[PDB]
């Protein structure tokens, strides 16, 4: 159990390190997410068809190929 | 020894072949065009079914491909490629392998990474022969055993070289790394919109859920029971899955956008200003993979000790199994199946929560040493580019990345596990780390259209 | 190790696509 | 053999036709256009012999 | 430090006259190692083992 308290000493430090990297680091702003959202959201939705028909197309060959 | 082992596989890495360089720099519309042809070819190449199949019940083959991806041609995947690739930078982390900085060094580095992963094909197929999981090898015959192989070698092949022409630079980005996305966004709509109806005891019901939806709806008088139905499904995919699933990728999309950037100029020419970033998910997702990678190993092993010596204290006490270890620490590490049984027993679901965080933010640190990207790496790379940072000297430069270096990959390790372990909980359809790939893929796409445009 | 244009690649893809239905529709007029 | 082999000739003779086809309009389009600069050299050996 | 290392490494010196331009330039946790190795090589192989198993 000694371990544990001298381990509780390192615990606290980095939790203090955690912090001061957060308030560094640049932060999206709402107005650029917007953007991002729109532009994410019709990636997804066009690749995401792409193969969503052609699986579906698949399914009736599946049946010709093999009985 | 390894650069000795170098120019003895040097012959053997000649054979592969190599893309061509792309002469000149292509103008968008013809950018965008080479990715797409290869995206259809690949994705139809997954579906195809194999031949010589066999099979008691005839027929069980074909019912088999209408549902999941079980016995196609691509079967085998990107899955070969990426462990050679792991296994390689490791290596190099240990320094046991030994790579020259020099050009043609490394160029052969990346023929032998290719090569092993040819290797790693070939056993995997032959193993799923053997093992008669396709059928009896005896009954299959000799020729038709070889030329299941050969389907699945050429698979394979085709993967590399479509990978390649991506790097190349004829289409944007690596090939890869978008095949990974494009079958986890076709999972979500797949779910979404699936109009295949399947027979439960009770009734057959539509696989997609706003096709559910509307469906049950109508077929019912009562409104509000209907309404019930279709958002807390338990047996097929629920209302409500989709709507975890929009949250989770707003969540994403925001910290994604975390980074902290540092000043650099370039030494030879004034008035130049860079910024070098570092990303919050410095590390990833290779953490999460290496913490599910110990957990499945641990529990296969655990598993398999059982059977063979049950009567061992020592196998039951770390885990008891019944395969879901009811008792013991593996059954600590598996996730809580549901809400009600973490209200149950909230030391377990405790137990694998502290857990979860403290595995990934450990093995993200250690793996920085061994990935080649830690501040001393940094350092070097930067001089031989011969860009250095603004008002400190060059030994300085190595104690300030080490500032923020350290801290962000212990973060980042965190980061990534408490999103998976909330991605479950919500219940959202895809992995966590799965989201994290798709808006990362996305956005960088997106980078390269802004100049684009200019 | 030959240095291959991408345009070849992208035909050599495709017969090894054409080659897999030949191979199904010949093992059925073969049995048949 | 014409009873076996004849859907084979068919299934094959199509893609080595097309392959054929190919290759010619290949070869025409990649007709090389005469380098204009060695042109302009032939006009300046032409004001010599002139 | 002993004075007497002066001459000694003098004479090593002396001695580069015959090993001309051949001279000897100079003169990771052990548990992690060990640690991620079977974790890498632990996945493949178990991966291989599981789809036996899961096919028997």
């Amino acid at each position: 159990m000694d371990q544990v308290m001298q381990f509780v000493e390192p615990s606290r430090q980095f939790v203090k390190d955690s912090i001061r990297l957060v308030k560094r680091c640049t932060k999206p702003d709402r107005k650029e997410f917007q953007k991002i959202a729109m532009a994410t959201a019709i990636g997804f939705a066009i690749m995401g068809f792409i193969g969503f028909f052609v699986k579906l197309i698949h399914i009736p060959i599946n049946n010709i190929i093999v009985g | 020894m390894a650069i000795k082992f170098l120019e003895v596989i040097k012959p053997f890495c000649v054979i592969l072949p190599e893309i061509q360089k792309p002469e000149r720099k292509i103008q968008f519309k013809e950018k965008v065009l080479w990715t797409a042809i290869t995206l259809f070819i690949f994705l139809v190449c997954c579906q195809i079914p194999l031949f010589g199949i066999m099979s008691a019940d005839p027929f069980y083959w074909m019912r088999v491909i209408l549902a999941s991806n079980r016995g196609t041609l691509m079967e085998l995947g990107i899955s070969p490629i990426v462990t050679s690739g792991l296994i390689m930078q490791l290596l190099a982390g240990a320094k046991i392998i030994e790579v020259g900085d020099t050009p043609k060094d490394r160029a052969l580095f990346n023929g032998a990474q290719k090569l092993f992963g040819m290797i790693i094909t070939i056993g995997q197929s032959i193993v799923y022969v053997m093992t008669g999981m396709y059928g009896d090898p005896s009954e299959m015959g000799a020729g038709i055993c070889l030329l299941i192989t050969i389907q699945l070698f050429v698979a394979g092949l085709i993967v590399l070289l479509l990978d390649e022409l991506l790097q190349k630079g004829y289409g944007l980005g690596s090939g890869i790394s978008l095949f990974i996305a494009t079958n986890i966004c076709e999972t979500i709509v797949w779910k979404a919109f699936s109009p295949t109806t399947v027979n439960t005891g009770r009734g057959m019901e539509f696989e997609g859920a706003i096709i559910a939806l509307f469906h049950l709806l109508a077929t019912r008088t009562d409104k509000v029971r209907a309404l019930r139905e279709a958002f807390y499904r338990q047996n097929l995919p629920n209302l409500m899955n989709l709507i975890a699933t929009i949250f989770v990728f707003a969540v994403v999309i925001y910290f994604q956008g975390f980074r902290v950037d540092l000043p650099i100029k370039s030494a030879r020419y004034r008035g130049q200003y860079n910024t070098y970033p570092i990303k919050l998910f410095y590390t990833s997702n290779i953490p999460i993979i290496l913490q599910s990678a110990l957990v499945s190993n641990l529990y296969v092993i655990s598993q398999m000790l059982s059977a063979r010596f049950s009567g061992n204290l020592l196998v039951s006490l770390l885990g008891t199994w019944s395969a879901y270890p009811v008792g013991g620490l593996c059954y600590y590490l598996s996730p809580p199946e549901s809400f009600g049984s973490v209200l149950e027993d909230p030391v377990h679901a405790v137990v694998y929560i502290v857990f979860m965080l403290g595995s990934c933010a450990f093995f993200s640190k250690t793996w920085i040493e061994v990935s080649g990207s830690s501040a001393k790496d940094v350092a070097k790379q930067l001089k031989e580019q011969q860009m250095v940072m603004r008002g400190h000297r060059e030994t300085s430069m190595v104690h300030e990345l080490n500032r923020y270096i350290p801290t962000a990959a212990a973060f980042g390790g965190l980061c990534i596990g408490a999103l998976s372990v909330l991605a479950d909980f919500l219940g959202a359809i895809g992995s966590g780390t799965g989201i994290l790939l798709a808006v990362t893929i996305i956005y960088q796409y997106f980078e390269i259209f802004v100049k684009e445009q200019s | 190790g030959l240095k291959v244009g991408p345009v070849p690649v992208l035909v050599m893809s495709l017969l090894f696509i054409a080659s897999v239905f030949m191979l199904h529709i010949w093992g059925k007029y073969t049995r048949s | 053999l014409v009873k076996g082999i004849l859907p084979l000739v068919g299934m094959a003779m199509v893609p080595a036709l097309l392959g054929l086809i190919g290759y010619h309009l290949y070869r025409k389009a990649n007709r090389p256009k005469v380098s204009k600069k060695k042109l302009k050299e032939e006009k300046r050996n032409k004001s010599k012999k002139k | 430090v002993a004075k007497q290392r002066i001459r000694m490494a003098n004479e090593k010196h002396s001695k580069n006259i015959t090993q001309r331009g051949n001279v000897a330039k100079t003169s990771v946790g052990p548990w992690l190692l060990a640690l991620f190795i079977f974790v890498v090589c632990g996945s493949a192989i178990f991966q291989i083992i599981q789809s036996i198993r899961m096919g028997m």
